[PDB]
């Protein structure tokens, strides 16, 4: 992962790009009640 | 054209929060790029410094200059070594032996400044000043969010200086352990908000037990403090025993568990002891 | 190790190359914030 997607100073649309940071895993129990009910 | 429409105060507040989220994601991407370049640069610097220290050691004659280099490389603690290797911020200010890495780091700093404020920020600032000039705003919370967002657009360096202390790099081997640790920490933080009861204390005890059993706690005290749930455990402590200070102390088992967790956290590392000293009073 | 080295470099890079830049924007920001703008009512800085 780099900062500028192109050799140009174009920043790119925010929120669009590769992200590697650790994040909580999404899990929804189907309606022990461990997690919230699943949704489409 | 959603920004350009004549929005009411709640709607414009929600889109201020949306723009704040966009700024946060952009800062996160910046930190990711910084981490990547930091990895590459520190690899180059480490190998070069070890090679040059070996070369200095190969000198047949040992003198005052030789012992100066010995203190330069070996005696100084690693943080002092990093600060020494990064002292070349000014132009030719007692720079280390390499200079190609100096050029590379200067180029990276320049492009990082370019990516920072030094076209989303201009748009956000223009919309904010336009809305402020449109009419008098009655919501203090809306005004506060407006001005904090405007300030964060005008100062992108503040995000860096407030986020780099909290950033950390973990090895790819312990990714699952880090994820489990973060999940347990999230559970503890979530249970902090709700009212206290027996089921709550059982869940906190189970979470703390998982925290002890996790090997990341032993390996990375620096990350442990950076996440900083010693503060959250102290918050749980004060919540439990605020009434008990006056009278009728509750949850003796959980206060004992919190004491054990804090003692173990202090014992793992020296700097953790200093971090916990502030709550001595 | 590699992770320790990169963490130390992150902290050092902060304290050296990020905490020393002083870009002057206060005057321009105050000017544009106190500019009354087109239409009187209260200026943003007065708000």
């Amino acid at each position: 992962i780099t900062l500028f997607p192109d050799e140009n100073k174009k920043h790119g649309l925010p929120g669009i790009g590769l992200s590697t940071s650790l994040r909580p895993r999404m899990r929804f129990s189907s309606p022990c009640y461990q997690y919230s009910p699943e949704f489409p | 054209g959603l920004l350009q429409m004549k929005l009411p105060e709640p709607v414009k507040l929600q889109m201020c929060l949306l723009l704040q989220y966009l700024c946060d994601c952009q800062v996160r991407h910046r930190i990711e790029a910084i981490v990547a370049f930091s990895d590459d640069f520190v690899a180059k610097l480490q190998d070069n410094q070890r090679f040059r220290y070996n070369e200095v050691m190969q000198a047949l004659n040992m003198s005052a200059a030789l012992t100066a280099r010995k203190t330069r490389e070996f005696r100084s603690p690693p943080q002092e070594q990093i600060n020494m290797l990064l002292n070349f911020k000014d132009d030719k200010s007692e720079c280390p032996c390499p200079e190609e890495i100096r050029d590379q780091l200067l180029d990276f700093h320049e492009d990082l400044m370019t990516h920072c404020g030094i076209s989303l920020q201009q748009l956000i600032s223009e919309t904010m000043v336009r809305w402020a000039q449109e009419s008098v705003i009655e919501d203090p919370e809306l005004v506060r969010a407006m001005f904090v967002l405007l300030h964060r657009q005008y100062d992108g360096i503040g995000g860096l200086v407030r986020a780099l202390p909290k950033t950390y790099t973990i090895n790819g081997v312990s990714v699952e352990d880090t994820i489990n640790l973060l999940a347990s920490l999230g559970q503890i933080r979530s249970l902090l908000s709700v009212r206290m009861g027996k089921e709550e204390e059982k869940l906190m005890i189970r979470g703390l037990g998982d925290i002890m059993n996790n090997k990341v706690f032993y390996q990375h005290p620096n990350l442990m403090r950076a996440l900083g749930m010693h503060e959250t455990v102290m918050e749980v402590m004060v919540n439990v025993l605020g009434g008990g200070e006056s009278k009728e102390i509750t949850f003796p088992k959980m206060v004992a568990n919190c004491c054990r967790f804090l003692c173990y956290f202090c014992r793992i590392s020296r700097q953790n002891q200093k971090a916990m000293f502030d709550h001595l009073s | 190790p590699r992770h320790r080295a990169v963490n130390l470099f992150l902290q050092g890079y902060e304290k050296s190359w990020i905490e020393t830049e002083e870009h002057y924007f206060e005057d321009k920001l105050i000017e544009d914030l106190a500019k009354p703008g087109a239409e009187k009512r209260v200026d943003p800085l007065h708000q």
